[PDB]
């Protein structure tokens, strides 16, 4: 509105955009806001609209001469500006740190920091505070206390991760085209691919049951794995060795067994294809190779089989067990999750025959190898 | 012949948790020992897609320029494949580093211009997806030059860790 709108003209002025540095310094001395007439209230409402306008990006900040003597007042800088990287508060009269403690691990991106002409200047204590507060400082009041690289080399690995791997272009590109074959005959016909599947071949499934952080970026934080737990074969996770002799899949029947009893999905492939990164990698005493896929599926449709219907709580009346009402991991919905998938194919004349298969399935999350 | 005995299962279950461990020292002059089982004639290691063609400079690396680590099991599983008389084993961990500010020598970042060892102070976790190739005289209680295959990939990570990947 009109009202709210000269908030942020004012921003506007007050920042530089090629120097890419926002001036705050002297706030009441803005002479566009004299007409109106002029209180300690007015920090926190820049910093959100400073989030909201969406044209400037912001990562150096001036806020000397602004007559401070407590950090409480602009305590919402690391709730706007995580990757601020130059902040001047210098010309200042605080005189204690419990104001200061708020930012403990924050601004972390930050690595120049003017604080001249401060009475906590003159402590002996003053280097170390710093020291944990700033792990990624560099420079402090224009002097340096930390070697530069030295700590780049610490806080990052010397390469860069790649989302694809392979020796050579025959190989690499030739597997891709087993991946398309291979899973969009997945989805839309589970019959046709027994013919790839020897009677020496055996399969299995894996489910992770970890809890994703929340600082992952579209972080799934209710999973359901439903459906997987009957036919899950992690050796950390149950012990009942007897269970996991059962869970071993081996011949044409047994295979097809279990996929009926996974869902249905559909893969974002050769579409959304930024997603999906994989490795193969040859398999010298077998004359084979070996295929690494992660990447994501969704689940569009349910089993055909339930396979606790025909035997599953065979006494009647009373239900299966804990109440799948959002109990348990939480239920057997139908919803996206990541997965973890591994080959072993032995080429052959008239066609190649999977070895082996391991399906790995986890909560959804975002890759690492993103930009 | 397609074996799977449970006997054998729970070879495998430890074995995994035991070549972590070695990853896991900070140690310098037991890190020969781990050389041991790493093939030495021909052996393929992977580290978040980029080759390293011997495995002893792999781990001059692990030991040099990364800061240490601590991962933590979730999820194992394998399968033998019949003929090969060799096994391939499904691993999924987390991982930590050492956020606290100096590598494993002891070695921090300020230049000196001039109570023991701080503890560590740890960061958020990672995620890892290993694939790893073994022969099955593992279970023979037998570890030298056993690995062949060694694919150690991360798959997903948090913005909070100071670690850029």
């Amino acid at each position: 509105s009109d009202t709210i709108s000269f908030l942020r003209g004012v921003l506007l002025k007050r920042y530089d955009p090629q120097t890419k540095l926002l001036n705050l310094g002297a706030l009441h001395s803005d002479p566009e806001l004299i007409q109106k007439g002029v209180q300690s209230k007015m920090f926190p409402a820049m910093m959100k609209l400073a989030s909201t306008e969406k044209s400037l990006i912001v990562e150096s900040v001036n806020l000397a001469d602004n007559q401070l003597k407590d950090i409480s007042a602009i305590s919402t800088l690391a709730q706007t500006f995580p990757n601020l990287k130059n902040l001047c508060l210098a010309n200042n009269q605080i005189f204690r740190f419990r104001s200061l403690e708020v930012w403990k691990n924050k601004f972390k991106d930050l690595r120049e920091l003017l604080m001249t002409n401060n009475p906590i200047t003159t402590d002996k204590l003053y280097r170390t505070e710093m020291l944990r507060l700033f792990p990624k400082l560099v420079v402090l009041d224009n002097v340096i206390v930390r070697d530069e690289q030295k700590l780049q080399t610490v806080y990052s690995l010397p390469m860069k991760i790649q989302q694809f791997f392979f020796e050579n272009d025959a190989l690499g590109q030739s597997s891709t085209d087993f991946a398309t074959n291979f899973l969009n005959l997945w989805d839309n016909n589970r019959e046709q691919l027994l013919n790839l599947y020897s009677p020496q071949s055996q399969f299995s499934v894996s489910v992770d049951s970890t809890i994703p952080p929340s600082t992952v970026t579209d972080s799934d934080q209710t999973p359901a794995f439903g459906y997987y737990m009957s036919s899950s074969r992690n050796i950390s996770k149950v012990s009942s060795e007897k269970s996991i002799q059962q869970r071993l899949s081996i011949g044409q029947e047994s295979i097809n067994s279990i996929f009926k009893t996974l869902p249905k999905t559909k893969h974002h492939l050769q579409e959304q294809p930024n997603e999906y990164s994989m490795e193969t990698i040859s398999y010298p005493q077998i004359n084979g190779f070996v295929i690494t896929l992660h990447g994501f599926f969704e689940e569009t449709g349910k089993p055909e089989l339930e396979s606790n219907k025909k035997t599953g709580k065979n006494n009647y009346q009373k239900n299966r067990r804990y109440n799948h009402g959002y109990n348990s991991t939480s239920n057997n919905k139908l919803s996206k999750k990541s997965f973890d998938r591994t080959w072993v194919i032995v080429p052959m004349n008239n066609s190649v025959i999977i070895a082996s298969d391991l399906l790995t399935v986890r909560a959804y999350s975002t890759g690492a190898w993103k930009t | 012949m397609v074996m799977n005995d449970a006997n054998q299962a729970q070879i495998t279950a430890t074995f995994t948790k035991k070549i972590l461990a070695h990853l896991d020292d900070p140690d310098s002059n037991k890190l020969a020992q781990f050389v041991q089982l790493f093939n030495p004639n021909n052996c393929r290691i992977i580290f978040n897609a980029t080759p390293f063609a011997q495995a002893t400079v792999f781990l001059q690396m692990w030991q040099n320029q990364v800061v240490q680590t601590q991962h933590a099991l979730t999820g194992v599983d394998y399968h033998a494949i019949p003929g090969s008389g060799t096994l391939i084993c499904n691993v999924n961990c987390k991982v930590r580093f050492d956020e606290s500010g100096r590598d494993k020598m002891g070695q921090d970042a300020t230049v000196p211009i001039q109570m023991n060892k701080p503890r560590p102070l740890w960061g958020p976790y990672f995620g890892i997806s290993l694939q790893l190739i073994i022969d099955d005289r593992i279970f023979r209680n037998d570890f030298n030059g056993v690995i062949s295959g060694f694919n150690y990939n991360m798959v997903y990570k948090p913005e909070d860790s100071l670690l850029k990947i």
